[PDB]
């Protein structure tokens, strides 16, 4: 393929390496999750607009809109881990292990 | 009717900014339908020519298709000159 | 004995013994009419 | 592991016994690292030093435990002139549940051990000869 | 329409039916400190429903006919043996009082439920609230093991946290020597066995403990033996209460509605009165509760699901 | 939450399955799952603890992963086909990030672990949701992409799940939990017969569901969460004791009863594709399902545990809770052998 | 063979299932249990209580299975029609075989002494 | 029952049985040869239909 | 037909149904009546079939 899709693929692998590999804030994993939509946004953007696939062109745009109810939805649940604890660390939500 | 005539002199004392917004949102919604140049925006639109018209090719009996550009046969905008 | 609270099912619920055998015989009267539908045209179709 | 597994069974029983070896301990040091990884991942060693002791150890014993398997049962043709039969597997898959009973210092695992290894190393080469699939394709 | 979502999405909302005058009252004391006829009173007067207190066949009053059950139905816990034997060998004064407890969860589940569903405040004589003054007092004369108070907090923290709190809490403080002679001159003899220190650790539990607590949430009225004397003058202090505080000025129609069905289902409220934890006061052999079960099912009008039993005259049972 | 807030949430729950099941197009199979996924997260914080938040973040950041590798897979095939036709893929790769993905949302082995907290973190009808309706929309998807699905990798996914799942049930007291892992074992028979016959995976996921439902429905009667408060039952309502052994048999797949139907048929299809070694396995192994659902009918019907004093206070009120279709699913649960011709419906 | 139809119309020109099939009694038999459990877990008279709920359960058992049935009968029809034409349309794969007598035949005889 | 009824009854059972074994064969023969070849109404994985195509003079010509 | 001894024609009914049952089975199984080489004949002039 085109140079540009090696980056681009790259990217993802990054972040998706990144959400696997926890450290302490869940912030910084949600951070990876946005990664994780902007590298699938402009891989798609690339591929529908090289091809002239018109009617695709508002895929890329559906694709945020539901990556801002991931991204909400992710922050709703911070808000919450954050009041119980005082913190958004995810070592706090270790309960469920009995 | 005295109900919500009530109900409405109540709201213009208490939240006229929301009574300006839901009659202007209702004449967007309902006045389309009672326009009578809604349907001139259709024609409008399709008159556009974004696109190459490509001819057809002159297999003998299609009379209502012209042969030059023009000739009487096919679409006018005269409608459109005097909009 | 007589209970000190009225039961909730104290009494038959006669809105609901109506529809429940009314419900049984529209679909008992309607499944035999279907079953006579298709036997009729499973024979015409088959030309018997 | 489709190549390593390859080679192995590419080169004859009882032919080549040293590279018989290199197989089976290749495929039993690649099982003790993928045994590693998920131990040091799900159960996290208290040092970096800890977690390296922890892997090295599960991967000696796997590679082990491969090693003298493939050259028992190599040796066990070889000698017993009998490239075919399913028994040379079952001594060779003994001999590596005997040692896995070695490295963990237990008898009774180990005594356990030469049981189902034995047995479980001898249906495979019953497999291999009758073309018993695991993962079979579909057909039908 | 049986209450439900249904009921609640066609307009049954709490909101409605409650006004000014839908209050829960409870009424608090010392043993022989005149609750009873104090809480009769206040009640009449102002026009709520009296509940008086829950005792061992509380439960009984209100399933079935009504009436007492023999003793093995509820566990054959007394409160007379509690007198006559406080230390009782076979875990009585414990049982007693976890059975005593979930009467009166139960009966503050009905009390909470006529008052939602009807807006007409109630009038209880302690309650859940105030139950704990009994088994502190127990433990303090060593009536009880710690184990069995450890079990009690384990079946208070997860029942009452469900609840509201009263709006009023009327107490009445009679002094224990006061006390002692009141019940001196009540006569039953199995009462005339209380102790003056178990009396004042019903005491010192009640103003070191229930009172502080009550008073962040609650209007509480604290009134001597004379005041208490004439129920008018308690009820001009109720009609004039500002009910300023508490966690019922927080409450909606959402809320309520959850409440609602909570209290409406009577298993949920007892759901962990009988948690699995075995001790041997509670704690009952297969066997025994085997052949009480049976028993118990024996009864007039107990086989079956109220107003399905034929022996007692149920009628149209073909079709109910 | 309001009455009708509830009710909006859970046609959504249902209308992002609906999306998955009746979409052509890859975008709107994706946007099926995102609406699911953002409609059940309520349902499982609906009681507001920690546990309840635990849970819910847990599945939140398992099913937003899952989404990210299916929406890459559909990318990847739109570079290698040009369509988003739902079908078999074109490239491999995007074959296995699907599959891998669709995995994650099942949660089988060995990206499992989420079940098992999951479920015991919510209440029983939300818990009920995840074990049943939450399997349809990853299964349908599934059900169409399997030509293009590597044998290895679904295979081996398949194994991992019904040894977990079997093994990880042993060691449980927490009927949630027995749950979860009971339906890890159950998800490795449905997608082993895949490759072979799909059929059979949708007639496994019926019977399934029916008797996941069951024991779900029984659990919430009597509000019993726990292993020795469902031993409870005997002294209160022992109807529900022996319906509740005849559906644990039932699952167990001990003949007569309909959990055996599907493990039958699906032996048939694997045997008849030479298939012999990993049937064998599967069932040998499906034992260790049997053993700790044993356990659950030696604690619950054939043995009476002690009790309280206070449950004779039970005895005097009736069941109140709606236990909607319970006689008919209990019925379906245990008493359908008979009948297993019938299977030809779901062709 | 239509798209996502429950009976294809080609499906009529077979016979229904008989109001007196066994498995449609099997069937009804079922929602006779059902009736009978939903007694029991509401602590009704099993036999006797509710009796219109108790026909309503079985009627609609019979009336679900008799679609079923209608349905499964369809779908072996369908299978028999496929594999006896796709026999038709290849002879060469489904040949019909020289059939030989056992007096023909050599069968080893294996002793049991 | 007489042995002319038995033994006629197990006539009719055996062509049954015969019947319905020599079918089962068949099937699995059949089946084999449909997901081989592909040939068949068994296995048909749908291909993406093409009155989906649009015919018409684009915007360009050459396509 | 007592009330007291009416179960006890449940079992006696269910031998004659499936006595019953049994002899209708046996109206599906004629392929061969009178049609093997071993029995195989003539009818007699008032016979209908050789076995019902
Ligand atoms: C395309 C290429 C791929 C794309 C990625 C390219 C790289 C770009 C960056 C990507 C994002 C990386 C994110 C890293 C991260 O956030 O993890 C933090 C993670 C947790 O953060 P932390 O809270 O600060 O803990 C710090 C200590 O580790 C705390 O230590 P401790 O207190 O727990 O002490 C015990 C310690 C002891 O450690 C061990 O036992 C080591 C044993 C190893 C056996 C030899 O336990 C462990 O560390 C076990 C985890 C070791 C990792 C798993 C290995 C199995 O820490 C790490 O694991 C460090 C890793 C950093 C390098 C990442 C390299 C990425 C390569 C991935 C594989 C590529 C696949 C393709
Ligand atoms: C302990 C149990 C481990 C079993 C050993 C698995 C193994 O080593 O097999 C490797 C296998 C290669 O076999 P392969 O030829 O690719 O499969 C096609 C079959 N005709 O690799 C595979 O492709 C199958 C994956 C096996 C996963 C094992 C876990
Ligand atoms: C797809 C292809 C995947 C193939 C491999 C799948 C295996 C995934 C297993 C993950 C689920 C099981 C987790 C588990 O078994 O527990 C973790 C386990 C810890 O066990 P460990 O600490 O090593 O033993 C201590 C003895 N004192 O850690 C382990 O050692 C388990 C190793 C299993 C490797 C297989
Ligand atoms: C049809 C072809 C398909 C074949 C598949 C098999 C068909 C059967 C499927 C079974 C489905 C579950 C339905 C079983 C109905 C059980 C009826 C029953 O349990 O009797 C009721 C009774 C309830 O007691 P109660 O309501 O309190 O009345 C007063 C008596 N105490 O119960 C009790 O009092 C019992 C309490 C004590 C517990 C005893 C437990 C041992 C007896 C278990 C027998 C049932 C086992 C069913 C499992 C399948 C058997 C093959
Ligand atoms: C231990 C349980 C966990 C592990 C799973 C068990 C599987 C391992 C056992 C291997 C048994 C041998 C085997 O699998 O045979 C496979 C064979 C395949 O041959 P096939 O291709 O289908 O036919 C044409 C031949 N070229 O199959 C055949 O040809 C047909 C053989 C008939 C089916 C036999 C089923 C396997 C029986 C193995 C267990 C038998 C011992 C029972 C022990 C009972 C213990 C109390
Ligand atoms: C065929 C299988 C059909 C399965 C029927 C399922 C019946 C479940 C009913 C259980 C008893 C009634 C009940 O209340 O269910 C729980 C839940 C409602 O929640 P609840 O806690 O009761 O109160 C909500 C107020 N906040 O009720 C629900 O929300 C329903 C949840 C179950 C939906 C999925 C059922 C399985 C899949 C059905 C499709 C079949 C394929
Ligand atoms: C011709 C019919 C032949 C019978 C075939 C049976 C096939 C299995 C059907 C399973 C469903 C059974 C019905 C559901 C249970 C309802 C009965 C019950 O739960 O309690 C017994 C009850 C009497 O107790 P009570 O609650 O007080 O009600 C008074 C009513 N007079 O009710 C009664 O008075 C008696 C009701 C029947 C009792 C059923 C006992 C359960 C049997 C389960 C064993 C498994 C079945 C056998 C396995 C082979 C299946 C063919
Ligand atoms: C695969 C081969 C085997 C075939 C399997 C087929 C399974 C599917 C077949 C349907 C199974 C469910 C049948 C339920 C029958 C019992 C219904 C009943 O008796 O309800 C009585 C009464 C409500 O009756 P009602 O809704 O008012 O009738 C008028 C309807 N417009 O109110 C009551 O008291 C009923 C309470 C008990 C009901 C349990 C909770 C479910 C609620 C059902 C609501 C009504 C169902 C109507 C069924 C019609 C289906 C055609
Ligand atoms: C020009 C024609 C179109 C006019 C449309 C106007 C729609 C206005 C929508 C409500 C906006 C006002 O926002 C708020 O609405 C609530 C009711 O919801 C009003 O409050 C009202 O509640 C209920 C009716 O619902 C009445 O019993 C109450 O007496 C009245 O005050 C408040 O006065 C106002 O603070
Ligand atoms: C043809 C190729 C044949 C390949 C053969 C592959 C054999 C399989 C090897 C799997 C990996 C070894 O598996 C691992 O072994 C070590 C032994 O040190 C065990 O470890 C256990 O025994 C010893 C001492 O007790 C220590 O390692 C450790 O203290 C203890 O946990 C682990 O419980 C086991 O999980
Ligand atoms: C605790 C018990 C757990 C379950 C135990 C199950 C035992 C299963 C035994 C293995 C089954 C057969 O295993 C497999 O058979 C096939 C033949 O079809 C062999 O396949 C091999 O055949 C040829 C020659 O024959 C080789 O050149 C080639 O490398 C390979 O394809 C494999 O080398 C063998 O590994
Ligand atoms: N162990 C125990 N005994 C209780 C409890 N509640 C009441 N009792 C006993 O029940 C009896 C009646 O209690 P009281 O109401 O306070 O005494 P009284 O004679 O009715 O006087 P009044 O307050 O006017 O009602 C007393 O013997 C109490 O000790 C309790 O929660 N635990
Ligand atoms: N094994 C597969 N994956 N396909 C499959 N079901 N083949 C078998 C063919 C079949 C079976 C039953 C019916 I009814 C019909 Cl119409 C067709
Ligand atoms: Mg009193």
């Amino acid at each position: 393929m085109s140079m540009v899709y090696m980056n681009i693929m790259m990217a993802f692998t990054v972040s998706l390496v990144g959400l696997l590999m926890y450290r302490s804030h869940l912030m910084s994993s949600l951070l990876c999750l946005e990664g994780m939509m902007l590298s699938l946004f402009v891989m798609a953007a690339l591929t529908i607009l090289n091809s002239h696939f018109t009617l695709a062109s508002m895929m890329p745009i559906i694709l945020l809109v539901f990556a801002a109810c991931e991204a909400a939805l992710g922050l709703s649940l911070l808000v919450m881990v954050s009041n119980t604890y005082g913190t958004d660390y995810v070592q706090n939500l270790n309960l469920l292990q009995c | 009717a005295e109900r919500v005539a009530a109900f409405l002199k109540n709201v213009w004392a208490k939240e006229p900014v929301l009574v300006a917004s839901f009659a202007i949102a209702g004449l967007a919604v309902i006045l389309p339908t009672l326009s009578p140049y809604t349907k001139y925006s259709l024609m409008i639109n399709r008159a556009t020519p974004y696109n190459y018209p490509v001819p057809l090719r002159d297999d003998g009996n299609m009379p209502d298709v012209p042969s030059h550009p023009q000739d009487p046969q096919g679409p006018s905008l005269e409608w459109l000159k005097r909009l | 004995k007589f209970y000190i609270q009225e039961p909730p099912h104290g009494s038959p619920n006669w809105l609901k013994v109506g529809l429940t055998l009314g419900t049984s015989v529209f679909l008992w009267i309607y499944l035999i009419k279907q079953h006579n539908e298709d036997v009729l045209e499973y024979k015409r179709r088959n030309g018997l | 592991a489709k190549t390593v597994l390859r080679q192995y069974w590419d080169i004859p029983e009882g032919t080549e016994c040293h590279r018989k070896t290199y197989a089976t301990t290749s495929i039993g040091g690649a099982a003790g690292l993928v045994v590693s990884a998920y131990s040091v991942a799900l159960k996290t060693p208290t040092s970096f030093l800890e977690g390296v002791a922890r892997t090295g150890r599960y991967t000696f014993t796997a590679a082990a435990i491969g090693a003298i398997f493939g050259l028992t049962s190599c040796i066990s043709a070889q000698v017993r002139e009998k490239p075919d039969d399913p028994l040379n597997y079952l001594i060779g898959g003994c001999a590596g549940g005997l040692i896995l009973g070695a490295r963990t210092r237990s008898y009774g695992i180990g005594a356990a051990a030469c049981a189902y290894m034995g047995l479980t190393a001898a249906l495979v080469k019953m497999g291999q000869l009758e073309g018993w699939q695991v993962f079979a394709e579909p057909k039908v | 329409l049986q209450y439900g979502p249904l009921a609640y999405i066609l307009g049954e909302k709490a909101t409605k039916k409650m006004t000014e005058k839908s209050k829960l009252i409870t009424v608090d004391g010392n043993i022989c400190s005149g609750k009873s006829k104090l809480a009769k009173e206040i009640a009449e007067k102002l026009g709520l429903k009296h509940f008086p207190e829950a005792g061992i066949h509380y439960v009984d009053s209100t399933t079935g006919d009504g009436k007492p059950l023999p003793v093995q139905f509820s566990g054959n816990c007394s409160l007379e043996k509690f007198y006559d034997d406080p230390k009782s060998n076979d875990g009585n004064s414990y049982r007693l009082q976890a059975w005593l407890y979930a009467s009166r969860l139960l009966q503050y589940a009905d009390a909470l439920e006529h008052l939602l569903s009807t807006g007409q405040g109630v009038v209880l004589e302690r309650s859940i609230y105030s139950d704990f003054v009994f088994l502190e007092a127990m433990y303090r004369q060593g009536f009880i093991r710690k184990q069995c108070v450890d079990h009690y907090n384990q079946v208070k923290k997860v029942t009452i946290c469900e609840y509201l709190p009263p709006h009023v809490v009327v107490y009445v403080d009679v002094p224990v020597p006061e006390v002692q002679s009141r019940i001196q001159k009540k006569g039953n003899p199995h009462e005339m066995k209380i102790t003056s220190a178990y009396l004042q650790d019903i005491e010192n539990a009640y103003k070191g403990t229930f009172l502080p607590e009550m008073s962040e949430k609650c209007e509480v009225l604290q009134y001597s033996a004379w005041e208490a004397q004439d129920a008018e003058k308690v009820v001009e202090d109720i009609e004039y209460l500002k009910y300023d505080k508490g966690p019922w000025l927080d409450q909606n129609d959402r809320k309520l509605h959850k409440l609602r069905m909570l209290v409406q289902d009577k298993l949920e409220v007892l759901n962990y009165t009988s948690i699995p934890v075995f001790l041997p006061e509670v704690t009952v052999g297969a066997h025994q509760s085997d052949q009480v079960f049976q028993e118990f099912t024996e009864l007039p009008g107990r086989k079956y699901r109220a107003g399905y039993n034929e022996d007692v005259g149920d009628k149209w049972i073909w079709l109910k | 939450m309001n009455p009708i807030i509830f009710i909006i949430i859970l046609l959504t729950i249902m209308l992002g399955t609906i999306i998955v099941m009746i979409s052509s197009h890859w975008l709107l199979v994706w946007i099926g799952f995102e609406m699911n996924m953002l409609a059940i997260i309520p349902i499982m914080m609906k009681n507001h603890n920690p546990r309840a938040t635990e849970a819910s973040t847990k599945y939140f950041l398992t099913q937003s992963t899952a989404s990210m590798l299916l929406m890459m897979a559909v990318i990847i095939n739109l570079m290698f086909s040009g369509q988003w036709t739902v079908m078999k893929l074109f490239n491999p790769m995007a074959s296995m990030l699907m599959t891998m993905a669709l995995a994650m949302k099942l949660g089988m082995a060995p990206f499992h672990f989420w079940v098992p907290e999951v479920t015991q973190g919510i209440p029983l009808s939300s818990g009920l949701i995840l074990l049943t309706w939450q399997k349809l929309a990853p299964m349908s998807v599934l059900y169409q992409i399997f030509p293009s699905i590597n044998l290895n990798l679904i295979l081996t996914l398949s194994v991992l799940s019904i040894l977990i799942g079997g093994w990880g049930g042993l060691n449980q007291t927490q009927l949630r939990k027995i749950m979860a892992y009971s339906s890890i074992a159950h998800m490795g028979w449905m997608t082993a017969v895949l490759p072979y016959n799909p059929t059979m995976t949708l007639l496994n996921l019926i019977i399934y569901i029916i008797m996941t439902s069951t024991m779900f429905t029984m659990f919430m009667a009597n509000s019993t969460t726990t292993t020795l408060s469902l031993s409870h039952t005997w002294n209160k309502t022992p109807i529900m004791t022996v319906l509740i052994l005849a559906t644990l048999l039932s699952m167990g797949g001990l003949p007569p009863l309909s959990g055996f139907m599907p493990k039958w048929m699906i032996i048939q299809e694997m045997t008849k594709n030479n298939s012999i070694i990993l049937p064998t396995f599967m069932a040998i192994t499906a034992l260790l399902n049997l053993y700790f659902y044993m356990r659950l009918t030696y604690s619950t019907t054939l043995t009476m545990f002690p009790s309280t004093n206070n449950m004779k206070m039970k005895w005097q009120f009736p069941l109140m809770k709606k236990m909607t279709f319970l006689p008919t699913m209990v019925v379906l649960s245990t008493m359908m052998l008979p009948l297993t011709p019938m299977l030809s419906v779901l062709e | 063979r239509a798209t996502f139809q429950f009976l294809p119309d080609e499906a009529r020109s077979l016979p229904p299932p008989k109001l007196t099939d066994p498995r449609l009694a099997f069937v009804g038999f079922l929602g006779y249990c059902s009736g009978l459990i939903d007694n029991a877990i509401r602590r009704r008279p099993v036999l006797l209580a509710g009796l219109h709920r108790q026909l309503l359960y079985i009627t609609s058992f019979v009336f679900v299975g008799y679609y079923l049935l209608k349905r499964q009968d369809y779908m072996y029809a369908v299978r028999d029609h496929d594999m006896f034409s796709y026999i038709k349309s290849h002879p060469e794969d489904f040949p019909e075989k020289d059939k030989k007598t056992y007096g023909e035949v050599f069968e080893e005889f294996h002793p049991v002494r | 029952d007489g042995p002319e009824k038995n033994y006629e009854r197990t006539m009719a059972i055996l062509q049954i049985e015969a019947e319905k074994a020599e079918l089962r064969l068949k099937e699995l023969e059949v089946r084999r040869l449909m997901r081989a070849r592909g040939d068949g109404p068994w296995f048909h994985y749908p291909t993406i239909d093409k009155e989906l195509i649009d015919h018409s003079p684009k915007a360009t010509p050459d396509n | 037909v007592v009330r007291d001894h009416w179960v006890h024609v449940l079992v006696p009914m269910g031998f004659v149904f499936g006595y019953y049952l049994d002899r209708k089975n046996d109206e599906k199984l004629t392929a061969f009546r009178n049609k093997s080489l071993l029995y195989k004949r003539e009818l007699k002039p008032n016979e209908e079939v050789t076995w019902k």
